[PDB]
């Protein structure tokens, strides 16, 4: 199937309120579990050492750089959120007392208001991989991205 | 850039 | 809230044709997976090493402890069918043996949908939302205090 | 006891 | 030079939040003001009319609500049944065991899913009218209906 | 038969037919052999609400229809009460701002609005079944006649 | 117009 | 005519 | 044999979620294609021309006219439908779901989506009285004159 | 001005080759676009709902409702055509499929030109100028005040 | 009816 | 009026 470009790289989920943009890998991946303990971006961005996203267009959010709102960091696994809307900080140091909060990876996953947790029936109909396949195929990723 | 209104 | 009797004591959900009876440890489970990985009665099973169960009356099928056609053994993770509109209930073996296109009733690590239905997504975000390790250390507590 | 007659 | 759907009381023009009286050919908000119950409701009592309009851009979109069985348009006899929809329908007869229930209008306003709820801060903003100002203007629109 | 007797049974005591506005034919309040009474039956399966009382029933000939707001369907249509009666919608007619008791009980009108015929006078009738009056109400949609 | 009034 | 599918 | 109002005129069958009422001729057909390459309901529609159609009560989907959420068109010939988790809306092709105002219509291969209207079974077919093509339109042109 | 009776319900043009009448709401609408995206009848019938339209006596075609050869059909989001210098128009389904190179009446949301002339730009621009939003505004209230 | 024969 | 609610 011709399926389009911002389509997860694991399991082809392609809604655009639940895939992320992998900056430095240049490949999406969606926020659904499947049959890992953790989504799948989540899991590529710990196995291939990655840590900024960017969000689709059509998602309810829009295209956007998760970075902190005071120094800019983009590293997702050190940003947060305090409410008010919603401001993102590092938790340290730009979220301190001197300068509520909670992560944006809670679970291993991003928290659903953020990107959308496919419902467990939409990945059914998604390719099926299992955790040996994820690792399967990140490791050839190196040598062919392709 | 580091500030998010959320759906309804 | 005083929820119904059969509703999944882990999250809550009470649609009588997604719960499931543990006949062993005497409570309800949902076939739905919330935020694990498996169903919630499943990973019960696996857990608390349980096997024999119970739908609920007014599911599709009424009240019925699944079993063995042939045996009457109890143990659902042996449990399957082999296909119009009657269904016999088989272990994989010796009871389906050749000698004696066959399917288990758990695949996915969740029942079959037509034998207990997933909840939908809408169903579950209003569940009380519970973690994988909140299970686990749930069902370690239930030996000491099953209140 | 091991038969289900499930409907449609 | 209010917009066409500005409640004829207070003048909210929020599309969530106006319905259209069928019968008087004019738009109602859904929220109480300092009256008890909403402006659209009172209105309905008062001028003894039954069937409305939700508005083009409004959630559900241009829409005579009606029971789904024999297409009454009785607001007052219509309520609903519940994966993420809802079926109208009758009190009677067409809601009854032989042909969980709950009516459209509740606390004297419509259920808020069907008709927004005005916030406090977007009614104070709005042209503040008391209840007897309102009793005195339907005795108006009787002779002069503009 | 004469022109008001019911179209299922044949029933024609008048302070015991009733006549539905929409498809123009007359229903008795009895049961017969079914568990409600061949008029509301009628006007459920049809999908009607309006009716009116025959001119020789104890009421004479009357549309019913609310004092307050002039609705005239019977689903909504009820009764507080020396001797006079007011008719009046549930909601909002009868709200608190603005005890109640619908005209129609138990799949039926209310006996001194519209009589029940007796069992004597219900067995003298052309039996007819459940399955009947639903088959029979279904061919009524191409040919009422 | 939605009034009765009863028999005896 | 009767059915209403709600938001989100 | 005495058969229930609603079987198919050409074949018998009478399983509820299997036949479909032609709202014109005011007859009943199924969904099956038997000896044809289409169902016993396609194919008459589009000899006798018609195209709208009721579902019966006691199928899946109850007593229902198929027409277009938002114009109220009933040709099954242009309607179609669209997800929305188990829900669908009906809309025509044009305009009603055209870009401006993932797209499928209800008759594949002539004959309606098996969801829509239950297919009988091979099995199923075989009981019902067999009928070939050359037959049936003999019977469709018979029904002018006498639709008895 | 006394315009015919047969001119653009929106902006005026009368030239008989260039009108369309919408049987239902019984008016005239032209097949430019003027200052709008799509031509006015079609932006017509797809606001109003409707579908069957008649053609103006004085057009290369004459006095002419447009339908399906085969069974009569005048849903024009349905008909199309297929070359004979004759041409017959037919359903999109059934009449024309493979068992009873077909081109649809309406295409980029006009009637093709040798069926409805498309106004020129002179014609256009000196029509009354009217916007997308006032035609929905217009709309509206023709159902309140058809006049 | 459903033929058209396009102008000379 | 062209809402379809599927089985299970
Ligand atoms: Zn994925
Ligand atoms: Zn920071
Ligand atoms: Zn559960
Ligand atoms: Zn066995
Ligand atoms: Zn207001
Ligand atoms: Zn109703
Ligand atoms: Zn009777
Ligand atoms: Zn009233
Ligand atoms: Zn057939
Ligand atoms: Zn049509
Ligand atoms: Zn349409
Ligand atoms: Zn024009
Ligand atoms: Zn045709």
């Amino acid at each position: 199937k011709d399926l389009p470009i911002h389509a997860c790289s694991y399991c082809g989920i392609h809604d655009p309120a639940c895939v992320v943009y992998c900056n430095t890998s240049k490949k999406w991946f969606c926020n659904g579990r499947g049959n890992t303990s953790g989504s799948h971006i989540v899991n590529h961005l710990v196995r291939a050492k990655c840590k900024e996203v960017t969000l689709h267009k059509d998602g309810p959010l829009g295209e956007t750089v998760l970075e902190c709102y005071n120094c800019g960091c983009r590293n997702v696994f050190l940003l947060g959120f305090i409410p008010a809307v919603v401001v993102l900080l590092c938790r340290q140091p730009c979220a301190s007392q001197s300068s509520q909060w909670q992560p944006l990876i809670q679970d291993r996953c991003f928290l659903s208001w953020l990107v959308k947790i496919p419902s467990e029936q939409e990945q059914l109909r998604a390719r099926q991989i299992t955790a040996q396949q994820i690792n399967k195929l990140e490791e050839l990723w190196k040598e062919n991205p392709s | 850039r580091g500030i998010l209104i959320l759906p309804a």
